């Protein structure tokens, strides 16, 4: 069995726990939206070959910088989120995330994610993001980003519509096998 | 598996939208706490048990990757248990916040950060252990292949697995948050929810601080070992010779990282630069070894005799400006690896000279 370990980064607003649901169940959750994704095994195809997928969450362990180090270890490949309803998720990019994940897995790939990306448009955010004056983030920003941190690609999602989500995961994938 | 199918069906309509969700949080929150408990003992029957039994190896290192397993699956079995008390009287669940202070709360709360740091603190370094011994001997190796090949494991490893608490930890305060959420304010139910929420992150931030010290430890004595401060057995000028017995295990550390000094106009020095608690440490990597030597320029400096400034053309830099009089008339101009970086050092440099 080829087993591949994929770690999820990203500021505690961004969706990751979610995203990481709708992939393991090919399902975004109707009645009710689990805090809780426990380490798990998916399995998935790419480019003709079977892959184990180790899935790992860090929501909740965004403001303790000693406690998520422990989950870099043998990483093969991170998803790096933000929300595109968040500019401020996205300024984290290389603020927090990129030198944390630089650091602490050398040489690992990274995918950079836009969640979220059904928001691009709704009214509610656009003038929501207005007052602090802000708005959705663009997918020519995303992808700036990317290469601005060395990402082996850029990929938006939409975990309501499962938009691009298998996309994430099948790219996240590539870069693990590489 | 989920709470407004299986039980609370009939009893569903006579709800409102909050009190369904509200029992959904919670539902999990016990779900999600059985589901714990049953890893931690996947643990303790595929992996503790039998390396104890039949002596995979020596106890002084078991103790060590597995400190206090029997008491930590005690706290939440507990827990776990007053848990099903309390779904006994039926499947709408009523007020929570004493069974939540009943945990993260008071001695409760001391109990369970003990249990909970002292099982987590040393734990890379346990598992970085076990890596080596499974390269290094085929019994052992063979060993945990067996053992992670039983269903019991999910298709989990060791590694995958033993990190279970921490992660349960940092899940409880979002399960609070959110249950919080759906519960009507003005109630003392909800206050104590609210404290009982904010005890967990104590907690957390308790654990976090038993890894960093733990760890932070441990990588100072391996640095100490790989010290060599011999250019300072003699001297050139008279402030460094001071350190040629620095011993880096009887401090402690609040950051490290590479750094490239541009000690003139065209020549530079690649560090990598430990900042202490009284003191900021120049390194040299030289193979394995760690040089403290000068250039003359010393390479310890003593923060409660420096300023901080940033470099407003070059974002990466930043200077130290020694200020005893005695001092260089130079400043050490020091470049992080990114702006980033530049930020946190700056921020951590600046906070521990007003602590100096
Ligand atoms: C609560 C549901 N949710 C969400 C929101 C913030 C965080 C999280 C997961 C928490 C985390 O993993 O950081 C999920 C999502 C998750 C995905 C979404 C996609 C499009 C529009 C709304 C979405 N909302």
């Amino acid at each position: 069995a080829i087993r591949k370990k994929l770690v999820i980064v990203g500021d505690g607003a961004c969706g990751k726990t979610c995203l990481l649901i709708v992939f393991s169940k090919d399902q975004f959750p109707e009645v009710y939206v689990p805090t809780v994704f426990e380490n798990y095994v998916a399995d998935i195809e790419v480019d003709g070959k079977q892959v184990e997928l180790a899935l790992w969450d860090t929501a909740g362990q965004e403001d303790y910088d000693r406690l998520r180090p422990l989950s870099y270890p043998d990483t093969d490949v991170i998803l790096m989120c933000f929300s595109i309803d968040s500019p401020d998720s996205l300024e984290n990019i290389p603020e927090k995330w990129t030198p944390e994940v630089k650091h602490f897995c050398p040489n690992v790939p990274i995918i950079l994610v836009g969640n979220k990306k059904d928001l691009r448009n709704d009214e509610h955010t656009r003038r929501e993001l207005a007052k602090m004056k802000q708005e959705p983030v663009k997918p020519e920003e995303g992808r700036d980003m990317a290469n601005r941190i060395g990402a082996f690609g850029y990929m938006e999602c939409s975990a309501k519509t499962k938009d691009g989500v298998r996309e994430v995961f099948e790219m996240a994938t590539r870069a693990a096998l590489q | 598996q989920n709470w407004q199918h299986t039980v609370g069906k009939d009893v569903v309509a006579g709800l409102t939208q909050r009190e369904i969700d509200r029992q959904e949080v919670i539902n999990e929150l016990f779900v999600t706490e059985a589901s714990h408990l049953r890893t931690l003992r996947v643990l303790d029957l595929i992996f503790y048990q039998r390396m104890k039994k039949e002596n995979l190896m020596p106890r002084e290192e078991l103790a060590r990757l597995f400190p206090n397993l029997p008491e930590l699956i005690e706290i939440h079995n507990s827990w776990c248990e007053a848990m099903k008390k309390l779904r006994e009287e039926g499947p709408i669940i009523k007020e929570i916040s004493d069974l939540m202070l009943a945990r993260f709360d008071g001695p409760a709360r001391e109990e369970l950060q003990q249990v909970a740091a002292q099982f987590c603190s040393y734990q890379s370094i346990a598992l970085e252990l076990i890596k080596t011994k499974q390269r290094k001997e085929s019994r052992f190796q063979l060993f945990m292949q067996e053992a992670e090949s039983h269903p019991q494991c999910r298709r989990l490893q060791l590694r995958d697995l033993i990190i279970s608490e921490m992660q349960r930890l940092t899940k409880y305060p979002l399960l609070l948050e959110s249950i919080i959420k759906h519960t009507e304010g003005g109630t003392s139910e909800h206050e104590k929810l609210c404290r009982a929420r904010d005890q967990c992150r104590e907690i957390l931030k308790y654990v976090n601080e038993a890894v960093k010290q733990t760890e932070n430890r441990h990588r100072l004595e391996g640095y100490q070992k790989r010290l060599d401060a011999t250019a300072l057995e003699r001297a050139s000028n008279p402030l460094a010779a001071e350190f040629k017995s620095l011993d880096l295990t009887t401090r402690k550390m609040i950051h490290e990282g590479p750094l490239t000094w541009r000690i003139s106009k065209d020549k530079t020095l690649d560090l990598h630069v430990l900042l202490l608690e009284d003191l900021l440490v120049l390194l040299q990597k030289q193979d394995e070894k760690l040089l403290l030597k000068c250039h003359t320029f010393s390479p310890v400096l003593k923060l409660n005799a420096v300023l901080i400034r940033s470099v407003a053309t070059d974002k990466r830099a930043f200077f130290i400006i020694c200020t005893s009089k005695l001092g260089p008339p130079q400043i050490y101009e020091l470049v992080a690896l990114t702006s980033s970086d530049k930020n946190t050092w700056m921020e951590l440099l600046e906070e521990a000279v007003r602590n100096a």
